[PDB]
């Protein structure tokens, strides 16, 4: 026996260490080469369309399409406004503002009361 | 890298990848050669012990102890050869690897510079000219229903043709082209 | 003033009365000539102005503004020579008609002795700009990109001719040396409040402001390459132009009124830089970066002090010079692949040098290498920004480091790598690609050389 | 880097070379084309062993997937040549 | 007249000529390379004469030719100080420099684009002695950027290799963390002082304040790379060996603690930022000795013998002797590049091989090398009469006999002993043992580029350290009387370090193996701060900027909120008034009901 | 394990070709046609144009327009001991209180 290896989010389980491989059924590997088949006719697609002579251009990429679609305009026709979307929304958009203002109000009011009484030693302080 | 991969791996070719890695992290460990030698064949002998065994249960229960063996004691930085995934070295002519058709696009005072080599180059756009029209429909007559089962191809079978899908395999740049 | 003014004006008849095949060449030598004529309102005077009439003036405010856009048109028309190809004569020369337009009212907008002229001319620049989006615009999101920019601007800018006719009302003038000469402090009223706020929204909403800020992706992303390239550099400026004439008799009003602004410019820059991190569009990626720099100048301009104003002309100017030359580069890289994605054309380092040369050169200014004018800039905003509160130097250095990461990002992504192996219709740059480049870059950095004529005029 | 221009020849000598001092194997018998497993009767794992020798006399190292299916020596000297591109 | 200030200017203005030349004929011919360090040797052999000049008298002088621009009160031009600091340093810089072009005149001898990355050397050069010549914190500034922006064009040369980028990027990035120190410094003394010059700086600052010191410190510990900011330097090593044996060893890194030295009338006011530098700088020395100690590339143990090298000359600095802090600057140039340049050699010999588990014998194999490895270790050690002696043994001293922390010297008196311990480990890992490279043998010293080289920073880190401590006047009260156990205490602990190393390294021979400790687990991955601070804090800016910063509010909330609204609300009002059926009974029922209203709400 | 006999054949093939195209990679002697037209030495010239040249422009631009302007050249001032006299006065420093000398 040896210390047990702890994964993470950013520390992935180890492919080698994995039970779901060694559990092993007939219907695992009719996936696995149903995979493999499917992953085999994108690559004979794609060296097809490659190695053609004729072919002087860019080969589009559905799959690029998609993402960059998904990424940038289906976000919105998919929005839903649900107590999660709210409060994250309202928290992300509104509370760093008021946060910064708070700050700086405080700072510069410390500042301007420091200056009307006079005890700041502003000496040399010419450019602003 | 140049085999086409399987749709899994079996038993016996995954127990002989947990003894290369065993073997290349225990000379990591090792620097010595004596003192690696001794313990390669220490590990040879460890390793063949079970080499007899039959029924499948046990035989899946081990090796998998072996694996978190090897990783609570994989020597968390081990050598690595300068050319590989990892190496020092990996990527480095990357930089240097320039396309073929890029010649297309020459000026001609840069073309009447290497005169035979262009004159190759022709010959060769000819070949793979006629040999593409020849590979489309071999590919097509000798393709399963349905669509490929695997990322193999098959070579050529009549006497003027050529392996299909062979321009980009056979035209690559270099390994240090500068 | 009129010397300017009438060449620009005859610019269009000789557009029309112009040979089939000579129309770009003409267009040209003729910008060149009307720009070389412009550098002649740079000889500034440290006194009140140059009064050239009861209309126009000029100042070492409108000077450098003038120079810019009387020297983009060009650049803008060699840009456009490319993609305008297959195009008729009539609407080539409408198009360069709308050109001759957009800057002949930038000119007569940026002299404007009086203000309800100033806002006839700033709305008049938006119809040309609304014609060539929506016209000569690649995808079918330009009619929504146009619809965004026309009312985000409308519904700013519409009661600002309100308040504009209401000080001319009460106190009677609206010229600006007038208004100058006889400001009156504003009292904390709330009629007051709203008369601030209608003067300043229409200025942010076009600089603009974050939260205000989203019709720019849409124009910028839509527009054609000349488009992009007067938007990113001198319809950007005239918002900040328009604080700087208009804060004048806003005082001492703006000393608090400025907070709401100041906390949204301050934090919107950091999110606009991170925005900038993850883009898979180039084009957005330097809208959102132009979003960052302009909110930066309106902190400037909201702090109101002269470190501020000399440091927002000379951002104002360095921005605008930058982001013409990434759309310019965007364009030449959109023109070979037609995708405008980051992630398809690789590592072009190998098979252009030159263009990635020239992609260095313009990342490191708009990284604010020193001692570029475009750090200039940034480090007396940062300076005056320190002087108002020492906290804000944590947002500007946050904003710095990231500005660094997201441009050296863009640079790796295209230039460095593999290339793309399919892709394999990328011919050699032409000259006019490279000459494109060579006159973005080059006033940059002869500009560095004598920085007091960007300066503005509280130098 | 001043590396010579290793030849067919050269990459052929020296896997017989490395072959000859595997002592399992007796240097008579074995031939270019002399296979693994039926002519010289070893292991699997001596042919995994061979492939560690072959890749710590060369400099390089061979992916598993290729590797498990290099079973004579002249086609681990193909193997060579392809991934080093030798001319003659 | 006072041939000071024209020599002085001369030697920075020739060094730019093969800039202006790169787009000669002489760039596209192969003796561009050749005629870059001919460039730089006249250079060193002219700027030697204006140290003469000081050695001889003490000569000081500030050359402000060029004004640039004036902002009201305050005044800003071109500004050159020619002090004690510039006029020792340009001649190190320069004969170093001039060494590692010779030795890169061989190394890279294969490499296609030689000539673009010899004019990249000479543009780092050019924007270094931009950096140490200036007078005033703006041209500082632009040296202080030039420089990081040669070490990202010259890390990530290799431009197809990922890694490379990866490094270049995260050095981009730990140098801009320092920048924000730097700009918040600036802006303090502009907004103060009112001047960015040095002069005005020092006469209205007799006790400085804790924010600008706090700046200049930040910006010294990201510049050269402390305890905090350090990962970024051993990521560096991913360039060709001749720049990290030029920037990221002796000439560049420095830059940050030159920094320090610069502001020192400022320095020795406070207290509480002494005691931070010396806090930072022993935490950094000791952290990176440790991680040297278990490392197996050899660029990475030099390396990391660098960084704690800085930390040891940041300890000087806040022990107060920043004169001291200087000269081991100067040491630590010649024996640290010489010790790069062997090991550059090692790998070259060995087919680009830098592991050091694949090389054994070489002693004998190749001597030259051998014997310039061991001089520049012992001198790294600091042997008696060695340059490493007159700064090291200095310092170690220095802190022993100071009002300061005790956990600091036992960190630095650790640090020691590690450093030696890690010497030992480079030469008995890559010289004394059976050979362990593959069997063709490659091996081979005879150029003359090579020997000549590392033959000239081999007298250097011999002699150079006994001339330069006795030709400089004196600056700081000696340690004239000592106990005789704490004066041994520097060659005690180097001793202790060699024969513990020894004897550790001695029993790898044995026949017996056993699994690592933790204590091995954490000094090999680098106390396991990369993965952690280069996974989390990145994952999270990145997942905020595209699914808050991004999606959440710009996409939707504020889409939603005016626009969107706007066109919801307007259509269902267009919707509720265009939708009459066009029966004139309710028009004249509504008319009906209209003008009752007017007639009793109206009056 | 092992080849397939289609593996082996592809593969035979596919390395034949490219040992051609490798071959057909290599330049003849005359290949590089390269086409001409035209419109202590070394050290000697080069310590002329790169050293002389330059220290002539700096010393004549230090001399008569930088100095021209006050306060642009600052020099330290140089460091008196007792015993020193002075060029431009003629006085004589005048020693110190004559310690007492003793090891
Ligand atoms: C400009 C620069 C940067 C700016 C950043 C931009 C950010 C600005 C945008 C901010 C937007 C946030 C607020 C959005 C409105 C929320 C309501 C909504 O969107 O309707 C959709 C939706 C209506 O759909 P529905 O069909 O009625 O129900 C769907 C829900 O799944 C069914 O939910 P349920 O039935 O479970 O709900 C029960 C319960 C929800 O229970 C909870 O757990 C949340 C209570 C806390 O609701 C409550 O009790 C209400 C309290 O409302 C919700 O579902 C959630 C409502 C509760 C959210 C609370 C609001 C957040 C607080 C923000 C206020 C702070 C400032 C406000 C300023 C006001 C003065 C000027
Ligand atoms: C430092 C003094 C230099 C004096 C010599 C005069 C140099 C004149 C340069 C004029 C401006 C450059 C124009 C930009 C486009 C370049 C054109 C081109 O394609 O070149 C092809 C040409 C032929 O090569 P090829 O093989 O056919 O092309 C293959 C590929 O292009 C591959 O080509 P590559 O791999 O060789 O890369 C192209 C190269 C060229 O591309 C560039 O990136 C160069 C532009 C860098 C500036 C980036 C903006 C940052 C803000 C700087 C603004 C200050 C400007 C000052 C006034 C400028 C007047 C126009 O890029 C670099 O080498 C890396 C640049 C990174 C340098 C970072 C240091 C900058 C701050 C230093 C402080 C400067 C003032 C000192 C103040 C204190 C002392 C008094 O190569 C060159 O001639 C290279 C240009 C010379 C290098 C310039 C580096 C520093 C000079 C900056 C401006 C002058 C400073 C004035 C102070 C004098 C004392
Ligand atoms: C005041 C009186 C003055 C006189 C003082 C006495 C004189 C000397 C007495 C001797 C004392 C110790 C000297 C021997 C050093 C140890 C060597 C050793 O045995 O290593 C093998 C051994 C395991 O090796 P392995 O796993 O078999 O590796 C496989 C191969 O060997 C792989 O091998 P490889 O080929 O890959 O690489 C070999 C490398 C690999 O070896 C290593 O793994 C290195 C790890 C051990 C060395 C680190 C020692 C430095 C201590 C600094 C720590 C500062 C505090 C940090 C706090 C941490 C907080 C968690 O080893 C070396 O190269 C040599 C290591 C260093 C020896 C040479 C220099 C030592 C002299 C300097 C130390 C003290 C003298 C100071 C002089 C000034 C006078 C005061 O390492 C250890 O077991 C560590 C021993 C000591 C570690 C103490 C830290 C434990 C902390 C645990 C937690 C405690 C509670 C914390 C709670 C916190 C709550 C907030
Ligand atoms: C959406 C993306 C961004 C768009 C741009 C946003 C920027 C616009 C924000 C406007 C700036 C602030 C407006 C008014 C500031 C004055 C200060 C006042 O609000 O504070 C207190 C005022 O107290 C209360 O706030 C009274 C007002 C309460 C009603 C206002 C609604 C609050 C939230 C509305 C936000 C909606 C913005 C978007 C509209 C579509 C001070 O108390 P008091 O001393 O008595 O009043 C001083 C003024 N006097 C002297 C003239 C009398
Ligand atoms: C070259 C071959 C020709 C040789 C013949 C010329 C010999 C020298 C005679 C030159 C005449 C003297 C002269 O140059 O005039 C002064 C003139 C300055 O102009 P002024 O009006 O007097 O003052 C500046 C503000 N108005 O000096 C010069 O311009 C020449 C030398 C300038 C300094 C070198 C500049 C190099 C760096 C470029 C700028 C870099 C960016 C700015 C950095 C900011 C740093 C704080
Ligand atoms: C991107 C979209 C932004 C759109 C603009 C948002 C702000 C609009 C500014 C407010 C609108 C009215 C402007 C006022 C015109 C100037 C005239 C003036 O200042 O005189 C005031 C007039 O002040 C008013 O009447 C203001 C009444 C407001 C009615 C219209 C409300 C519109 C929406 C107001 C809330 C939103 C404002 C900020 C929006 C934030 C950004 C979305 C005093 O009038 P008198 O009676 O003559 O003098 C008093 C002594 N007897
Ligand atoms: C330093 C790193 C730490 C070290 C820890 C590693 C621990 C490893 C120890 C595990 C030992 C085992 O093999 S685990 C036992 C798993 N089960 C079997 O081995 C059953 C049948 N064996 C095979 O089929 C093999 O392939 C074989 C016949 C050998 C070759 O065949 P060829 O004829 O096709 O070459």
């Amino acid at each position: 026996s040896f210390p047990k290896y702890k994964p993470s989010r950013l520390a992935t389980l180890p492919a080698t260490l994995d039970p779901a491989e060694y559990d092993i059924s007939p219907e695992t590997r009719k996936a696995q080469a149903e995979r493999l088949a499917i992953r085999s006719r994108l690559k004979r697609e794609y060296l097809l369309q490659y190695n053609d002579p004729n072919r002087l251009g860019v080969i589009e990429d559905p799959a690029l399409i998609r993402w960059t679609y998904a990424r940038s305009a289906n976000i919105y026709p998919n929005f839903r406004p649900t107590p999660k979307t709210s409060l994250l929304g309202a928290l992300f958009g509104i509370g760093p503002l008021f946060f910064w203002y708070y700050v700086f109000k405080t700072d510069r009011d410390k500042k301007e009361k420091l200056i009307q009484e006079g005890k700041l030693d502003q000496t040399f302080n010419i450019s602003y | 890298a140049f085999s086409a991969p399987a749709a899994y791996l079996t038993h016996q070719q995954k127990v002989l990848r947990l003894y290369k890695r065993a073997l290349r992290h225990l000379e990591s460990w090792c620097v010595h050669r004596d003192k690696y030698r001794y313990f390669a064949c220490l590990m040879r002998a460890r390793f063949d012990e079970h080499k007899n065994e039959k029924d499948m249960v046990k035989a899946t229960q081990l090796l998998r102890q072996a694996e978190e063996e090897f990783w609570y004691g994989q020597h968390p930085q081990p050598y690595i050869f300068p050319e590989s995934p990892g190496g020092t070295s990996y990527e480095r002519y990357e930089c240097y690897k320039v396309p073929e058709w890029c010649l297309d696009d020459w000026h001609p005072s840069e073309k009447a510079m290497y005169p035979d080599y262009f004159a190759k180059r022709e010959q060769w756009k000819r070949l793979r000219r006629e040999s593409w029209e020849r590979e489309v429909k071999q590919l097509q007559e000798e393709t399963p229903p349905g669509g490929p089962r695997t990322e193999a191809l098959p070579p050529a079978r009549k006497e003027g043709d050529l392996p299909p899908l062979w321009w980009h395999i056979v035209t690559r740049p270099r390994e240090r082209p500068m | 003033m009129l010397k300017i003014i009438i060449p620009t004006t005859m610019l269009l008849p000789m557009t029309w009365m112009s040979k089939h095949n000579m129309i770009w060449i003409n267009a040209t030598v003729h910008s060149l000539l009307i720009s070389l004529i412009s550098l002649s309102l740079l000889n500034q005077l440290g006194e009140n102005s140059l009064n050239f009439s009861l209309t126009f003036f000029s100042d070492s405010l409108s000077a450098p503004l003038l120079v810019l856009t009387t020297w983009l048109l060009p650049l803008m028309l060699m840009a456009s020579q490319s993609h305008l190809s297959k195009e008729t004569t009539t609407r080539k020369k409408l198009y360069i008609t709308m050109l001759i337009l957009l800057q002949l009212f930038l000119i007569m907008t940026f002299t404007a002795t009086e203000l309800i002229l100033f806002y006839i001319l700033f709305e008049a620049t938006l119809v040309p700009t609304l014609i060539i989006i929506t016209r000569w615009g690649n995808q079918t999101e330009r009619l929504n990109a146009g619809l965004y920019f026309l009312f985000y601007t409308l519904a700013g800018s519409l009661p600002l001719l309100v308040a504009l006719v209401y000080i001319q009302n009460t106190t009677g003038s609206l010229n600006f040396l007038i208004i100058h000469y006889w400001s009156h402090p504003l009292s904390n009223s709330w009629s007051n409040i709203f008369m601030w706020l209608a003067c300043i929204m229409a200025f942010m909403v076009k600089m603009p402001l974050y939260g205000l800020h989203l019709w720019l992706p849409k124009a910028h992303v839509e527009a054609p390459i000349a488009g992009s390239m007067v938007l990113a550099a001198v319809l950007l400026k005239l918002g900040g132009y328009g604080m700087m004439r208009i804060t004048t008799i806003l005082n001492p009003l703006t000393n608090y009124m400025a907070y709401p602004f100041l906390m949204l410019s301050m934090w919107g820059m950091i999110m606009t830089s991170s925005i900038c991190l993850r883009q898979t569009d180039l084009k957005s990626l330097i809208a959102y970066s132009s979003v960052s720099h302009m909110a930066l100048v309106i902190v400037a301009i909201m702090i109101q002090t002269p470190w501020s104003f000399m440091g927002a002309t000379a951002l104002m100017i360095a921005h605008g010079l930058t982001s013409s030359m990434l759309f310019c580069l965007a364009n030449t890289n959109y023109e070979r692949v037609h995708s405008r994605t980051m992630i398809l054309a690789r590592g072009l380092q190998t098979l252009l040098p030159l263009m990635a040369t020239w992609w260095l050169v313009a990342s490191l200014t708009n990284l604010a290498l020193p001692p570029s004018i475009n750090l200039i800039g940034e480090l007396f905003i940062i300076t005056a920004s320190f002087s108002w509160s020492n906290i804000t130097i944590i947002l500007m250095g946050m904003n710095m480091m990231i500005t660094a990461l997201y441009s050296l990002y863009m640079l790796i992504t295209t230039q460095r790598g593999k290339y793309t192996h399919h892709i394999n219709n990328i011919k050699p740059s032409f000259t006019r690609e490279n000459a494109l480049m060579a006159l973005h870059i080059l006033p940059l950095l002869l500009l560095t050389l004598n920085p007091k004529m960007i300066l503005g005029p509280l130098y | 880097s001043d590396a010579p221009p290793l030849t067919l020849e050269a990459i052929k000598d020296r896997v017989l070379y490395v072959l000859k001092l595997y002592d399992k194997i007796d240097p008579e018998k074995l031939s270019v084309n002399s296979h693994f497993m039926k002519d010289l009767g070893l292991d699997s794992l001596d042919q995994v062993e061979i492939i560690m020798a072959m890749e710590d006399e060369f400099g390089f190292e061979i992916p598993d997937i290729d590797a498990e299916k290099l079973m004579c020596p002249q086609e681990i000297v193909d193997y060579i040549a392809d991934k080093k591109d030798v001319y003659e | 007249m006072n041939p000071f200030a024209s020599l002085t200017l001369t030697t920075l203005t020739i060094l730019t000529i093969p800039i202006m030349m790169s787009n000669s004929n002489i760039y596209k011919t192969n003796l561009y390379p050749n005629y870059v360090k001919t460039t730089v040797s006249y250079a060193f052999t002219l700027s030697l004469v204006p140290l003469l000049m000081f050695m001889h008298t003490g000569q000081e002088m500030i050359i402000s030719n060029w004004h640039w621009m004036t902002l009201q009160t305050v005044e800003l031009s071109l500004s050159f100080k020619m002090d004690y600091f510039s006029v020792m340093f340009i001649p190190v810089a320069l004969f170093v420099t001039w060494s590692i072009m010779e030795f890169s005149m061989w190394y890279m001898h294969s490499d296609p684009f030689i000539n673009r990355f010899f004019k990249y050397l000479l543009l780092f050069l050019i924007t270094m002695m931009i950096l140490v010549t200036a007078n005033n914190l703006f041209q500082l500034f632009i040296g202080w950027e030039g420089v990081g922006i040669m070490s990202f064009l010259l890390i990530g040369w290799w431009h197809g290799r990922t890694d490379a980028n990866t490094a270049a990027l995260q050095a981009i990035l730990y140098n801009r963390i320092g920048d924000i120190g730097f700009v918040l410094s600036m802006a303090w003394f502009l907004t103060h002082s009112n001047a960015w010059d040095l002069q005005q700086i020092f006469m209205l600052n007799n006790e400085c304040p804790n924010m600008p010191l706090i700046g200049l410190l930040l910006a010294a510990a990201g510049k050269s790379a402390q305890f905090g900011l350090h990962p970024w330097l051993p990521s560096a090593m991913e360039g060709p060996t001749p720049v990290s044996a030029l920037l990221h060893s002796s000439t560049m890194v420095v830059a940050g603690v030159f920094l320090l030295i610069r502001f020192y009338p400022l320095m020795e006011t406070n207290k509480l930022v002494q005691t931070m530098t010396l806090c930072l700088g022993a935490i950094t020395t000791l952290f990176t000795a440790l991680c040297a100690i278990t490392q197996n590339d050899i660029k990475k143990i030099v390396a990391f013998s660098t960084s704690s090298q800085l930390g040891l000359m940041m300890v000087t600095i806040g022990i107060n002797q920043p004169h001291l802090a200087f000269l081991h600057i100067c040491m630590h140039a010649f024996f640290k590049a010489m010790l790069f340049m062997c090991s550059g050699s090692i790998i070259h010999s060995l087919n680009d091989e830098q592991d050091i588990r694949k090389m054994g014998g070489l002693y004998k194999a190749m001597p030259f090398t051998t014997t310039a490895l061991i001089i520049g270790s012992l001198a790294l050690t600091g042997m008696p009469y060695l340059t490493g002696f007159y700064s090291k043994d200095l310092i170690i001293e220095a802190v022993n006999m100071s009002y300061t922390n005790a956990w600091a010297l036992l960190m630095t008196l650790i640090a020691t002993s590690l450093t030696a311990a890690y010497s030992t480990r480079i030469i008995f890992f890559a010289f004394l043992g059976k050979p362990r490279f593959p069997p063709l043998v490659l091996i081979n010293e005879n150029n003359p580029l090579l020997i000549n080289s590392i033959k000239r920073l081999l007298i250097g880190s011999i002699f150079a350290g006994f001339i330069i401590s006795n030709n400089i006047p004196p600056m700081t009260v000696p340690n004239t009387t000592m106990p005789l156990y704490m004066k041994m205490t520097a060659l005690i602990v180097t001793i202790m370090g060699f024969m513990l190393a020894l004897e550790l390294n001695n029993t790898t021979y044995y026949l017996k193996f056993k699994y690592p400790s933790q204590t091995y687990k954490f000094s090999n991955m680098l106390g396991y701060y990369p993965s952690i601070m280069h996974r989390l804090p990145t994952y999270h800016n990145l997942s905020m900027s595209q699914k808050s910063a991004s999606s959440l509010l710009d996409l939707i909330w504020l889409e939603t909120i005016l626009p969107k609204t706007t066109s919801f609300i307007q259509m269902k009002m267009s919707i509720m008034v265009s939708n009459q059926k066009g029966l004139i009974k309710l028009y004249f029922l509504s008319f009906l009901i209209t003008i009752m209203i007017s007639m009793t709400l109206f009056n | 394990s092992g080849y397939t006999p289609d593996e082996k054949l592809r593969l035979q093939q596919l390395r034949e070709l490219r040992r051609r195209w490798l071959k057909d990679q290599e330049l003849s002697p005359r290949e590089p046609v390269l086409p001409p037209r035209r419109v202590t030495y070394r050290h000697s010239i080069f310590a002329v144009t790169h050293v002389l040249i330059p220290v002539w422009i700096i010393h004549y631009y230090l001399k008569y327009h930088v100095t021209a302007k006050p306060y642009t050249v600052v020099e330290r001032k140089p460091r008196i001991f007792p015993g020193d006299t002075i060029l431009e006065t003629g006085e004589v420093i005048p020693l110190m209180k004559e310690f007492p000398d003793q090891h």
